[PDB]
């Protein structure tokens, strides 16, 4: 009895608005280097929580999972499961958007002022 | 096999148990959920293979049926064998996912928990959905799935992470009906399928060679004319036989029932009425999300036919996928997979702890 995430990454999330970017790492959720936004490894699975700031004092969430044209499927499968969670523990106000590569939403690629770019290779697979 | 603790999953079907380690890309073990005992003396049991080798002097039982557990003396049975014989683990040591169906009742939640802290000591346990899990090991939160086994199909709509009941579709319409629709047609044809060992070569022959027909019509036609497209199968004895249309009519009961003598509607239709259950602003994304599911959607052909027919009751303009994994057959075990290797789900399982303080009740509360 509670099933609450004591993963120091979701204690971090959505606390000021901003961007946020976790990259799945072997079922895990790893926080990229804030120099390295932008550039996506396209065999890797991305988290990306966009905070914006509500007139109301409260904070406005988008959760996109970013799926690399060759990550695996515990990758996809982890980034749509930790989307799920993370949407959850911030208690149901995300909203979730599926992000595949070469499709992503207009929304998700206005978040990259510089634009964002694709880079080969990435993480191995956690299985 | 097995990081720190080594979590098990197992994924029960009605026809099929799939078991194996959280972390691996696919289940270890796969065997028929089948149960025998004495026909007369010793008590004891037979699973999987082995009692249907010995079919002729035990009685063989499924404790699932249509997804359903209706026999809990034979789940146990099939746990330990599962635990003992395919995985080799003792149960004690490892924490256990577990799969169930869509709407599975509430007391049948209660015993399975029971079950795994009182008879097999598990350290830790969890009940997912069969039909969510494969949507995680496709990728996404947020779509629908038809999720077709051997006793049971399902259409499972699933927003931001769960299904949404309401909308959620039964139909007892599966593999099993199909292998027997195969031993009736085949005989018309002027063969003889009627045995028991005939019914398990018939469900090859379902397995190798049926396909959907993209136009039912125009196929019955192509083969009415030409020969081109019959295929042989040869039998365990030697002997060759030839099936004609009998490859597509079989799956064909899928989208028409009423082959079976059923009333109902047919996959792409139960599809379309779970997804108009839903509220209107999240069609779209169950229309662009359709997951198959399931040992009877491997029929070559099946996604294009389903893309075809929702394409058909949908607005012109609504945009429609159908995303069919090839490894299919076991996505909702992979999913279990997945959802049990991550460094976040630590936090998710009913641990021991919190089974002695609240009893089997605590899996309404933690597993949902
Ligand atoms: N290649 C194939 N083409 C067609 N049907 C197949 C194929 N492979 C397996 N099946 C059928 O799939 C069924 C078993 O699938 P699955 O393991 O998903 O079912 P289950 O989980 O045991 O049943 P349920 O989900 O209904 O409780 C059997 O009817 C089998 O004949
Ligand atoms: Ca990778
Ligand atoms: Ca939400
Ligand atoms: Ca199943």
């Amino acid at each position: 009895m509670g099933s609450v995430v004591e993963h120091p990454e979701f204690l971090k999330a959505g606390k000021e608005p901003g961007l946020q970017i976790w990259r799945v790492e072997k079922f895990d959720l790893v926080p990229v280097p804030t120099c390295l936004y932008g550039d996506f490894f396209t065999g890797d699975a991305y988290v990306i929580l966009k905070t914006v700031q509500l007139r109301n004092g409260n904070l406005q969430y988008d959760l996109h999972y970013w799926l690399g044209n060759e990550c695996s499927q515990d990758e996809s499968g982890a980034a749509a499961i930790f989307t799920v969670q993370l949407d959850d523990y911030l208690n149901g106000r995300a909203v979730q958007h599926r992000e595949v590569q070469g499709f992503e939403s207009a929304t998700f690629l206005g978040y990259f002022k510089s634009g964002l770019k694709y880079k080969k290779g990435g993480v191995a697979s956690g299985f | 096999d097995g990081e720190d603790v080594q979590a098990l999953v197992i994924d029960n079907g009605s026809g099929m148990c799939k078991a194996g380690f959280a972390g691996d890309d696919a289940p270890r073990a796969v065997f028929p959920s089948i149960v025998g005992r004495p026909r007369h003396t010793g008590k004891d049991s037979y699973v999987g293979d082995e009692a249907q080798s010995k079919r002729g002097i035990l009685t063989l039982k499924y404790p699932i049926e249509h997804g359903i557990v209706t026999n809990w003396d034979d789940m146990e049975k099939i746990w330990h064998h599962t635990f003992y014989n395919e995985l080799r683990v003792a149960p004690e040591e490892h924490p256990v996912l577990l799969t169930e169906a869509p709407l599975n009742p509430k007391a049948n939640r209660e015993k399975m928990t029971q079950i795994m802290f009182e008879t097999f000591n598990t350290p830790a346990m969890y009940v997912a959905i069969q039909a969510v899990l494969s949507l995680y090991a496709s990728g996404r939160t947020t779509g629908i799935v038809m999720d077709s086994g051997d006793g049971v199909s399902h259409t499972v709509p699933i927003y931001e992470g769960y299904a949404l009941p309401h909308a959620i579709l039964r139909l007892d319409l599966a593999g099993r009906d199909l292998t027997d629709y195969m031993m009736k047609i085949l005989t018309e044809r002027g063969y003889s399928f009627t045995t028991t060992a005939e019914r398990e070569i018939v469900r090859d022959i379902k397995e190798k060679l049926a396909y959907v027909a993209l136009d039912f019509e125009a196929e019955m036609k192509a083969y009415a004319s030409s020969s081109a497209l019959e295929k042989s199968y040869e039998l365990p004895d030697g002997q060759v036989i030839t099936i004609g249309n009998e490859r597509f009519r079989c799956p064909e009961a899928l989208f028409q029932p009423s082959f079976l003598g059923m009333e109902s509607a047919g996959i792409h239709e139960t599809t379309y009425n779970s997804i108009m259950k839903c509220d209107v602003d999240i069609r779209k994304d169950l229309y662009g999300n359709v997951v198959l599911s399931g040992g009877t959607t491997m029929f070559p052909g099946i996604a294009d036919r389903m893309n075809k027919e929702l394409t058909a009751l949908a607005p012109s303009t609504m945009k429609i996928k159908i995303i069919a994994p090839p490894e299919r057959k076991y996505s909702v075990w992979i999913g279990g997979s997945i959802l049990a290797s991550l460094s976040t789900f630590q936090q998710m399982w009913i641990s021991k702890h919190e089974y002695d303080e609240s009893g089997p009740s605590i899996v309404h509360r933690k597993c949902f």
